[PDB]
RNA sequence: GGUGGGCACUCUAAGGAGACUGCCGGUGACAAACCGGAGGAAGGUGGGGAUGACGUCAAGUCAUCAUGGCCCUUACGGCCAGGGCUACACACGUGCUACAAUGGUCGGUACAAAGGGUUGCCAAGCCGCGAGGUGGAGCUAAUCCCAUAAAACCGAUCGUAGUCCGGAUCGCAGUCUGCAACUCGACUGCGUGAAGUCGGAAUCGCUAGUAAUCGUGAAUCAGAAUGUCACGGUGAAUACGUU
């Protein structure tokens, strides 16, 4: 058991778009602390999104994450000597973070040339709601709505 | 005349001089665009003069030594922040609310005996 | 390996033994512990018994094997298999 | 057993000063240190009869001053300073560099850890009960003015087969406060049934 | 002679500090002024030693020796000041270096 | 296209394609291309025939392909009939240059056998 | 301890110093490019009648009291165990354990 | 900063000041204290370290050392040459390098800390593709050398292939140390190019300058680190919560 309040880390806004929402997306796509390398990916990705349709690469990011962020999720829970996967709502602080999770993870496993156009490829592919990250969202939503029997916390 | 400030982030120290001028910068006799190839730190030097409206008010002379890429960026960033607090007195509250007067005390930890690095202890088998 | 500027290294007691042997043509085995001496071009035809830790293994000198070490032709460890 | 670091070492820069106070750079550093520990071994080797506790060795430029603390200076010094001249002759040839011998009188032998360890170990060599040796030692320090003393002895006590560790402590023995001055010393007693180790802590007060 | 320089090294900073001040005190009152005691960076040599006689690699003690250095330059050394300083009889644990006269 | 009897890749740079030849490394391909004048960074399709022949000449003066494999096998053979230590390791397939041979040693022996 | 190794090491120590200045200058001829063949051969011959104890590579640098050959430090010339007991007592000057 | 020059600044190393729930609001037996705020570089023992209570495992160390008893006295003591401690049908533990384009290669171009150096550090210059050789400045060192930080950034190329990924392995020819690189060193160049395309059950480390990644120095040391110790660069995720 713990008594700690953990820690409240703050993220500074991105320098090219003035949106802290991209800052945690940058914070998510990180590998080995290479800040400069990864930010070259998103801006190149956002240029690809902007160059292919749309009007602003920042607003389709907003459109992308809601289609990825689930509204409910189960967790392993033991009450009566057995595991009951009680579906629980996802808090606003976690839904966007896990939205940033599933965009990079499934785009990393795509077959496109480089991540620069691979996260970009998923960005519009997820904004319209027909991508694998969108697919992963609904099966989690499929995991719930079937275990609805267990609703005690 | 000139206004001086000293800033340190990890191991670097910056000496900034806020003499009156138009808008120019000078870090180790080189400009902001040429010294620092990453545009993120280019805000880091200039966020302090954007929150307080002084973007075009001085030709700031800066020298730095030690640290690294971001380490110098924070050290120079802490550099000007004290200088406006030296240049005037009403910007202390505005800069403090943004967390700029505070010196970042975070540094690299001491490597540990029996430890590969900070807190990672070697893999063990039962 | 050994530097060329330093020249190749052979023990002089062996060098005495080889020089005596060639001028004598004894053809008898040369019993030595100096496995580290380089192989001269000019004991071809002589046989040398090189120590391997317990015994002196007789080795016959050819031209293809000139330039090696005397210990390369005297195995010091016995496996025989598992 | 490895819980406690040496009480004097933990305070070697706070309240305790090094026995050897000198400077050397690389190789004279190696030779000088070997000279100190050997003659320190030698100094205790000759005057075990004398009550020798601390051997300070001060080395100014190309000269060495040996400072010996004794609780009975009448033995190290001879007839009108005759014996002491004899000792200064075999250090000044063992060390090389000339040696000047300074002798000080230890006012309270019972307040010094070395002699208390010396007294207990020497008594234990005479097969006196280990219990009585320690009780006498601790009250002697307590009555004279010590504010805390702990004495520990281990190893085949009383001729027993199984060794044990029995310790008596009176007053306050912090051993954790760096500012507090602690006097600590160890002696190994070589009885007929093995080696008997003696540990003595003497607390003299807070250093403010 | 001309800008006498001395070099002071000690394992204890307190020993070197008192040594500098007495050199300053013997420098003043004799018609000469001191540039000041220049703090030279401290050199410490580190040694990692294992404290167990057998095995137990993780049990170690970290040791240090502190090398403190000062420059303490002397300007306009008077003739009655130059011969009042080399005959100093002090600094058992400190070594005094005489340079530039 | 065909150099020293081996078809090098056609859709790759000259300095990289030449490496396919048994006996030509990155430096040798760089050395060959510098001695002939053919630029490293052009694909094989857009080099003229006379420059293919010129590149063919440079490789031929270098021991390559079969003769290099021919050359290597005596050097191994000359050892194992010699009976020395290095030859003996060559006839059993163990560390030749004094490798550990205790734990891994599996570039040589191939795979691990079940029965211990 | 094992004083016989202590006797061996001191015997080696006396031999290296005895042939130090001969072995050094003979090695100089070998390493000097100006000294050509038929005289470098004389030089490389001159090393090998030396007792073979004159090589500085044959020293183990044991402890000064106990002669332990593993836990040695050249700065103090002492074994690691004798290091800590000497450092603990304040015998070695200025060594105070570290914290930072 | 190289020359005068200055004692401003960094920095250096000695004293101090500063953080003490000190003040305010709320809660709390009015008490301890808790929850926030102001100020402040630092706010709640600010961070890290040293520090390991009485005791437990007849835990380990007779091979650091000392030590009771026992054991040998032409040997269970000593010297020397060679060999072995490095073998190798396998298994286990701990690390390094990889499976790649958040990358390889080429070129340009920056930003550290720390340590070592007179039985030593081996500068400039010259020679060699290279490891290295010659050369000998300066330095008992904030002075000179080790000493070029690397990731990062900017352009070109490679275009998803067992490949311009990988560099284990073998062959040739060398450099350095050392009396002597066979057994049994490191490094270099030219060749070759293995398994490996993300890894089962199971299992481990990590809460902030942390994990992850990238270099650097030291000890031991004639020569011999992927191990140990130490330093800095870029730099996170997550903690709903105690079943």
């Amino acid at each position: 058991p713990r008594r700690r309040v953990a820690a409240k880390r703050e993220v500074l806004a991105d320098p090219k778009y003035g949106s802290q929402i991209l800052a945690k997306f940058m914070n998510h796509v990180m590998e080995s602390g290479k800040k400069a390398v990864a930010e070259r990916i998103v801006y190149g990705a956002l240029d690809k999104v902007k160059e292919r349709g749309k009007a602003d690469p920042l607003e389709t990011f907003e459109k992308a994450l809601d289609a990825i962020a689930p509204l409910v999720e189960v967790k392993s829970r033991r009450v009566g000597g057995a595991t009951y996967q009680v579906p629980v709502e996802v808090r606003p602080s976690r839904r966007n973070a896990l939205a940033m999770r599933w965009l990079v993870d499934f785009a990393r496993k795509r077959g496109e040339k480089s991540m620069a156009l691979r996260l970009a490829g998923e960005l519009l592919d997820a904004a319209e709601g027909k991508g694998a990250a969108v697919k992963k969202r609904e099966d989690v939503h499929r995991m719930a709505e079937a275990n609805k029997a267990f609703s005690h916390y | 005349t000139q206004n001086y400030g000293t800033g340190r982030r990890k191991t670097a120290t910056a000496r900034v001089f806020l003499r009156p001028g138009t808008g120019k910068i000078s870090i180790n006799n080189r400009g902001l665009d040429q010294f620092f190839g990453r545009e993120t730190a280019r805000m880091v030097v200039r966020q302090p003069l954007e929150l307080t409206e002084t973007v075009e008010k001085f030709d700031i002379f800066v020298t730095v030594v030690g640290g690294g890429v971001s380490g110098q960026a924070g050290a120079i960033r802490h550099g000007i922040t004290r200088a406006l607090i030296e240049y005037d007195e009403t910007l202390r509250s505005s800069l403090r609310k943004a967390g700029y007067v505070t010196r970042d005390a975070r540094e690299v930890e001491r490597k540990k005996v029996g430890l590969r690095k900070a807190r990672k202890r070697p893999q063990y088998s039962k | 390996p050994r530097s060329l500027k330093k020249g190749p290294f052979i023990d002089l007691h062996l060098l005495k033994k080889v020089e005596v042997a060639v001028e004598k043509n004894d053809r008898k085995p040369i019993k030595t512990w100096s496995r580290r001496s380089m192989i001269l071009p000019h004991m071809v035809g002589l046989t040398i018994a090189v120590h391997n830790g317990r015994q002196h293994v007789p080795v016959l000198v050819n031209e293809d094997m000139v330039g090696h070490k005397l210990g390369e032709f005297a195995a010091t460890r016995t496996y025989r298999g598992h | 057993m490895g819980q406690k670091v040496h009480p004097n070492g933990i305070r070697l820069g706070i309240v305790k000063e090094h026995t050897s106070v000198w400077y050397a750079d690389r190789k004279n550093y190696a030779d000088y240190l070997f000279a100190d520990l050997k003659v320190r071994e030698y100094l205790q080797d000759k005057l075990k009869s004398a009550s020798v506790s601390r051997i300070d060795i001060h080395r100014p430029a190309q000269t060495a001053r040996i400072t010996i603390h004794t609780a009975r200076p009448g033995i190290v010094i001879g007839k009108k300073g005759e014996d002491v001249e004899k000792l200064r002759q075999d250090l000044t040839k063992q060390m090389g560099v000339p040696v000047h011998i300074n002798i000080e009188e230890i006012r309270k032998p019972e307040l010094d850890a070395m002699l208390v360890a010396q007294s207990v170990a020497q008594q234990l060599e005479r097969r006196v009960m280990f219990r009585r040796a320690m009780k006498r030692a601790v009250q002697n320090a307590m009555r004279i003015g010590a504010k805390g003393i702990k004495i520990q002895v281990s190893g085949r006590l009383g001729g027993a087969e199984i060794a044990r560790t029995e310790w008596y402590r009176e007053g306050r023995v912090p051993l954790h406060t760096l500012r507090a001055d602690i006097d600590y010393a160890t002696y190994e007693a070589h009885t007929t049934y093995g080696v008997i180790g003696v540990k003595v802590w003497i607390f003299k007060g807070e250093v403010i | 002679n001309q800008q006498i320089r001395i070099r002071l090294k000690a394992f204890d900073h307190r020993l070197i500090d008192q040594s500098t001040q007495e050199i300053v005190e013997t420098a003043k009152r004799t018609g000469a002024q001191v540039r000041g005691p220049i703090p030279l960076p401290t050199r410490k040599e580190r040694f990692t030693v294992l404290i167990s006689p057998h095995v137990n690699k993780d049990a170690r003690d970290q040791y240090e020796i502190r090398t403190h250095k000062r420059v303490l330059d002397i300007v306009q050394p008077t003739d009655k000041t130059v011969d009042a300083l080399m005959k100093l009889d002090l600094a058992a644990g400190v070594e005094v270096q005489i340079s530039l006269g | 296209a065909r150099i020293a009897g081996v078809n090098i890749p056609d859709n790759k740079h000259t300095v990289i394609s030449l490496t396919y030849i048994y006996g030509v490394g990155r430096t040798t391909a760089q050395s060959i291309c510098a001695a002939t004048g053919v630029n490293p960074a052009a694909k094989i399709k857009d080099l003229s025939d006379e420059q293919i022949d010129q590149l063919r000449n440079e490789v031929a003066k270098i021991t390559t392909e079969g003769d290099l494999r021919r050359e290597i096998n005596m050097n191994i053979k000359r050892l194992m009939d010699l009976g020395c230590y290095r030859g003996l390791r060559h006839r059993r397939g163990l560390p030749v240059r004094g490798q550990r041979t205790k734990t891994n040693a599996r570039t040589r022996k191939g795979p691990r056998k079940p029965i211990r | 301890a094992k004083e016989s190794m202590k006797n061996r090491e001191l015997k080696r120590q006396l031999t290296v110093a005895k042939y130090a200045k001969k072995r050094a200058e003979l090695k100089a001829i070998i390493a000097n490019p100006n000294s050509s063949a038929e005289e470098r051969w004389n030089a490389q011959v001159a090393l090998q009648k030396q007792p073979r104890d004159a090589s500085a590579s044959r020293l183990r640098n044991r402890c000064r009291l106990t002669g332990r050959p593993h836990g040695f430090y050249r700065k103090f010339g002492l074994s690691r165990n004798k290091l800590r007991e000497a450092a603990m007592r304040g015998d070695v000057p200025g060594l105070v354990k570290a914290s930072w």
